[PDB]
RNA sequence: CGCAAGACGGACCAGAGCGAAAGCAUUUGCCAAGAAUGUUUUCAUUAAUCAAGAACGAAAGUCGGAGGUUCGAAGACGAUCAGAUACCGUCGUAGUUCCGACCAUAAACGAUGCCGACCGGCGAUGCGGCGGCGUUAUUCCCAUGACCCGCCGGGCAGCUUCCGGGAAACCAAAGUCUUUGGGUUCCGGGGGGAGUAUGGUUGCAAAGCUGAAACUUAAAGGAAUUGACGGAAGAGCGAUUUUUGUACACACCGCCCGU
């Protein structure tokens, strides 16, 4: 029985991709099944904005930001909650979730 | 039953595109003095930007 | 490079660009090309100069990805090098 | 859909299609009188060319081949045949 | 599709109904005739000359003119390789595959290459054994192809 | 702040491309090869699939040389545990890297042989060609690049459909099958014994290819449904009509493997 019909990958017309090494458990995951995700931040949380925007010696002074790319294995996604499971007919949905308020 | 006391339709001047008109032309009516031609817009950029 | 009594005297030694600007540069849906060059300068410093750029899309572009091809790739790295040798 | 007379198509129905779908195959190319302003010899040229045509008079470039069809050189006027 | 390649392309050409010549090409049969055999004794093959008369001198087709194909106006005049010129590009194509590969020892794609071509030309020398057009006694080995091209 | 060695080419990198398949990603140069598109060029049946026979063939493994950064089978320790000879942590040998000879095996998978014809729509995408308002760069001009709107031909795919199939899951092929015949190659015949013994053959070895029988058994197995569990979050042939997984249904107090 056929869980999905990409099986679960994005591999079309090749043969070989080169794995990559999970973010959290270091495991040999093929780059295209992989789970990837952005993550850009700030390098100060919120309350550390105010707390440093008034000690610092320039004036509006933009905090840097931190530019991340992480990758998952299956069970570290799900384990971690950022991927759960769907229904049959909600699997097919490949729309990503409504982030945009 | 609310009637006003004139048509919405009627119009003294209506615009067409160029291309309505030829439509217009060959059914015979050509001749039609309400209609004003309307000059279509240059850019044909109708879909919305793939993203 | 010299010091002259409680003065310390420096003199160019590089050049760089920020980790942030950097990594906000590089985006998912667009075409990367970089270059590098070793010149010599008249009064005999050697350099090696980097470059970088991005393909851009249009103001009125439907297609989402803006990709160069191969050959445009590599006429824009000759661009690059030749502007940067001239340069310098 | 289940209604259309294949006997007679329509004249731009079988210029939308591939040259060898037709009805009957035809091609899409065609020779053309070509003159250049310096010298005033007529040449004939196909249009879809793999070789630089020459004008034996006076030895100009006519046309320079390319993927699909050779581009003539600037300055020289094109009139089609039949 | 292809003999020895995936593909299945459709790209040829569609030659038109009429077989009857222009009214607008002034050349006859005989002048048609004379440059073939000038073209020829520059050194071309039937496929460059037919090239040449279809872009330069308006004619289309030389089998409508002069009612009779390249290659047999040039054996009736006698003006013909010995053998013919596809089997000779395919034996080209294998000698400079060989000359390369003897120096490139770890290309196995070269090696593939080379043995596609030669079933090629096998396949070809076959087919002419049949006509008659070579003896039955022509081989090609690797060694002797360098001279027989 | 420098030096040295070895290994890998991040982000750009995508249900994108190339290759017969294994497989392929820093710049530049050289060498040979190739698909697709264009063609009013040439030959004229030269073609398709294929016993025999051949080239290539991940990783691991074997034999000689060169290097040995990282990781790391075996091994020595420290923890955990009722017990661990495992999972976790510290080291660490072959190996992991390059050259030359072997080995020919993978869930080597689309679990789907190749060639040809016909049979619904839709929007994208990669390559080539053709046509056309209009924005930009090459200071001017064509023309060529970047966008925009279409058409054709191959290619990787996607959505939809009472085309029709099928046990169903699903499939525009897995359709055009009791209305059964387009060509052709390999290959299966209830579950075990067993891919085992023996013979032959190949290899340095490990092992590869070919390959039984005696005997034993009434089922094993596929798809889907309702429950029960979890140290998881009008429509269908028909049973039937919170999500999810199941080899459980005497329903986890289950079932089940090896000494
Ligand atoms: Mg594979
Ligand atoms: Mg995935
Ligand atoms: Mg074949
Ligand atoms: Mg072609
Ligand atoms: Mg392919
Ligand atoms: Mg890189
Ligand atoms: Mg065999
Ligand atoms: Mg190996
Ligand atoms: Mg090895
Ligand atoms: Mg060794
Ligand atoms: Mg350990
Ligand atoms: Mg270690
Ligand atoms: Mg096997
Ligand atoms: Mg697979
Ligand atoms: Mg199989
Ligand atoms: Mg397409
Ligand atoms: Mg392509
Ligand atoms: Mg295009
Ligand atoms: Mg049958
Ligand atoms: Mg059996
Ligand atoms: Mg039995
Ligand atoms: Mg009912
Ligand atoms: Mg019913
Ligand atoms: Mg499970
Ligand atoms: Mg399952
Ligand atoms: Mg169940
Ligand atoms: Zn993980």
């Amino acid at each position: 029985t056929k869980k999905r019909r990409n099986n679960g990958r994005a591999k079309k017309g090749r043969g070989h991709v080169q794995p990559i090494r999970c973010t959290n458990c270091a495991r040999c995951v093929p780059k295209d099944k992989a789970i990837k995700k952005f993550v850009i931040r700030n390098i100060v949380e919120a309350a550390a904005v105010r707390d440093i925007s008034e000690a610092s010696v320039f004036d509006a002074y933009v905090l840097p930001k931190l530019y991340v790319k992480l990758h998952y294995c299956v069970s570290c996604a799900i384990h971690s909650k950022v991927v759960r499971n769907r229904s049959r007919e909600a699997r097919k949905d490949r729309t990503p979730p409504p982030r945009f308020r | 039953n609310y009637v006003p006391e004139v048509s919405a339709l009627d119009q003294e001047i209506i615009e067409v595109d160029p291309d309505t008109k030829e439509m217009l032309k060959l059914l015979d009516f050509g001749s039609l003095s309400n209609l004003q031609v309307t000059q279509p817009t240059v850019g044909m950029n109708f879909k919305t930007p793939r993203g | 490079e010299d010091v002259q009594g409680k003065n310390c005297l420096t003199n160019f030694h590089g050049m760089d660009l920020t980790r942030d600007k950097m990594c906000s540069m590089v985006k998912k849906w667009q075409t990367m090309i970089e270059a590098h060059v070793d010149v010599k300068t008249t009064d005999g410093y050697l350099l090696r100069l980097f470059c970088v750029g991005f393909t851009k899309k249009r103001n009125n572009q439907i297609r989402k990805t803006s990709y160069a091809q191969h050959q445009q790739v590599r006429q824009i790295r000759k661009k690059m090098m030749e502007i940067m040798t001239r340069e310098v | 859909p289940l209604a259309k007379d294949l006997l007679h198509p329509s004249p731009e129905e079988e210029k939308r299609k591939h040259k060898k779908k037709r009805l009957v195959q035809s091609p899409n190319s065609y020779f053309m009188d070509v003159k250049c302003p310096g010298c005033y010899k007529i040449t004939t040229v196909f249009s879809h060319a793999q070789t630089v045509v020459l004008c034996v008079g006076c030895s100009t470039v006519l046309c320079q081949p390319t993927g699909g069809k050779a581009r003539l050189t600037e300055g020289c006027s094109f009139r089609r045949k039949q | 599709g292809r003999m020895h390649a995936p593909g299945k392309g459709l790209s040829q050409s569609a030659l038109p109904y009429r077989r009857s010549v222009p009214t607008w090409l002034k050349l006859t049969s005989d002048d048609v005739k004379e440059q073939i055999y000038k073209l020829a004794k520059k050194g071309l093959t039937p496929s460059q000359i037919g090239v040449i008369l279809r872009d330069s001198h308006g004619v289309a087709q030389v089998r409508f003119v002069t009612g009779n194909k390249i290659l047999r106006i040039l054996k009736s005049k006698g003006l013909a390789p010995d053998l013919p010129e596809d089997l000779y590009h395919l034996i080209k194509k294998a000698v400079a595959v060989r000359k390369h590969l003897e120096r490139n020892r770890k290309d196995k794609d070269a090696k593939f290459r080379l043995i596609l071509i030669e079933s090629r030309i096998h396949r070809l020398a076959r087919y002419y054994k049949t006509k008659r057009v070579l003896p039955p006694n022509w081989k090609y080995e690797s060694s002797t192809a360098s001279a027989l091209v």
